[PDB]
């Protein structure tokens, strides 16, 4: 585990670039209205986006587009989050012998000589025949 | 392959399928390579046939086991037994991804 | 993202083009058919030659392209090379024309009609259906479709997310001209 | 109060409670997002018991 | 049938969908295939929407 | 699909000859587009199917 299963869902790129939209607009708001109106677009930022335009509306328009952007990136955060989760869910933990022949990623060999490989080979059951004509033919070998 | 030798130096399609004609049909074989590494053509000024179809005509070889399309003009100087593979002109794009 | 073949030849973005001498070039020249008629009537006269020299840069170009060049050949070679790495073709739509291989004897032969009965042994006793499935999907690199269950892509990309990023500084741009034009009037 | 709509005014935003808040909505923005994910794989495909 | 006619004289060539077989081919001489096909799937057109 | 012939017959090998200059002069592909597509009814469950 540990902390990053942060960025995992959002890409380290686009965390720097929500920061510089935070003072980007941040910037903006406080043209319409040094110290006192960046603390109000961080009391902005914390509630949707930008006030104090007073009302009307430079400043309205500036946080009302800020809005919009910041109600999409967390839905889209969201919305990836919910996929690199569902992925492990779908996968199947291994659990039976036919699961292992349904995937290539984890790769599967025997003996070179014994009874173990010889099985494989004069098997008349379905599943074991796939896996000897991968094993047969795997490369490296397996 | 340089440990091998005979037959058992080449493999593939072909190759299976060649034991499984000898098979039903009864003879020792010997895998050859086409000299000119060429399908089958005529010239256009000397007219004279190469490849494999030349073999054949020409008695270099005995039989063809190959990727050879079924065209009329060989079909007039050699025998083409039934097809063993149907096929066609298909397209080839850019599979994903793309994730563009 | 194509279906059929006559689709293909309905845009200009994504140029094709085949062989510069073979089989393949040869039917769309003498090709009676309304579709295949246009599509030689554009590679005709399409500049740069959409012809390659040989059958090995028809597939190079294809995989160089980032899906903007599409090479047509027949359905042998482009189903194979769609089961070898980086399993980056893929075929697409039926087959154009109707045709096959065969073995050859020569003419008055022994081995003629033997051989000839021989292969329809094969085929009925599905041999052939089996080396074909032998030598292209069991000895191949690539999945499909076995690729479209085990898809291990849980990726996230930041193209995605610059247009919410266009539209802000666009809205700011916007923005600071409205705020230009409002602290004149008052 | 301040809970009850995302967090904490009467700083006013001048400015230590704007930024109590203005981490603890980003806070509770991420949290909330976190539940909504693991839930919808809840109600996708469940064992749902050994 | 069609081939009946062919091999007992009733007729002199067969111009029809006759599959092509190895016990046809032991009796009567086929062409070269005008039509390849095979055995595919149909299904009924997806009740889209709904 | 083949054209048949009886076995030890004068048109067999010239019909045999025949097909492959049907069916690489595109007239096959031809007659085959004639009574399925053009001939056809359905000509709006062809090309929106895809």
């Amino acid at each position: 585990p540990g902390v990053f299963s942060f960025l995992d869902p959002l890409a380290y790129e686009i965390w720097m670039c929500i920061v510089f939209a935070y003072i980007g607009v941040s910037v903006v708001l406080f043209l319409v209205s040094i110290f006192n109106s960046l603390w109000f677009s961080l009391g902005a930022f914390m509630q949707q986006g930008a006030d104090i335009s007073p009302r009307s509306l430079s400043g309205r328009i500036v946080g009302g587009v800020w809005w919009f952007f910041t109600l999409i990136i967390i839905s889209s955060y969201t919305a990836n989050l919910a996929a690199f989760l569902t992925v492990e869910r779908m996968v199947s933990p291994i659990e039976s012998a036919e699961d292992l022949s349904k995937q290539t990623e984890i790769a599967y060999g025997t003996l070179d000589s014994g009874s173990t490989k010889e099985f494989f080979r004069r098997s008349k059951i379905a599943v074991f025949d796939k896996m000897w004509t991968y094993m047969r033919s795997a490369e490296p070998s397996v | 392959h340089e440990m091998l030798e005979g037959n058992e130096r080449y493999e593939g399609y072909c190759v299976d399928l060649a034991a499984e004609i000898a098979k039903h049909c009864g003879f020792k074989y010997k895998l050859t390579i086409v000299g000119d590494g060429k399908y089958g053509a005529r010239d256009a000024d000397t007219k004279i046939w190469n490849g494999m179809v030349g073999e054949l005509v020409y008695g270099k070889a005995d039989i063809a086991i190959a990727p050879l399309t079924i065209t009329l003009v060989r079909e007039e100087v050699i025998d083409f037994s039934k097809p063993f593979m149907s096929l066609g002109i298909s397209i080839m794009i850019k599979k994903p991804q793309k994730s563009k | 993202p194509i279906e059929s073949a006559e689709d293909l030849s309905k845009q200009t973005e994504i140029a094709y083009g085949t062989l510069d001498s073979g089989s393949t070039k040869e039917f769309f020249r003498r090709s009676k058919i309304a579709v295949f008629d246009k599509m030689w009537t554009y590679m005709r006269s399409a500049e740069p030659s959409v012809f390659v020299r040989t059958t090995a840069e028809g597939v190079a170009r294809v995989r160089k392209s980032k899906g903007k060049y599409a090479y047509l050949l027949e359905s042998t070679m482009n189903e194979y090379i769609e089961q070898r790495k980086p399993c980056d073709t893929m075929k697409v739509g039926g087959n154009l024309d109707s045709k096959g291989y065969g073995i050859a004897t020569p003419k008055g032969s022994s081995l003629g009609t033997p051989v000839n009965l021989a292969v329809l042994k094969l085929s009925e006793q599905g041999v052939l259906d089996k080396l074909k499935n032998k030598w292209w999907y069991d000895k191949g690199e690539c999945g499909a479709k076995d690729s479209g269950s085990k898809e291990k892509t849980s990726a996230l990309s930041l193209s995605n997310v610059a247009g919410v990023f266009y539209i802000l500084v666009g809205g700011l741009g916007l923005a600071m001209l409205v705020a230009l034009i409002e602290f004149c009037y008052k």
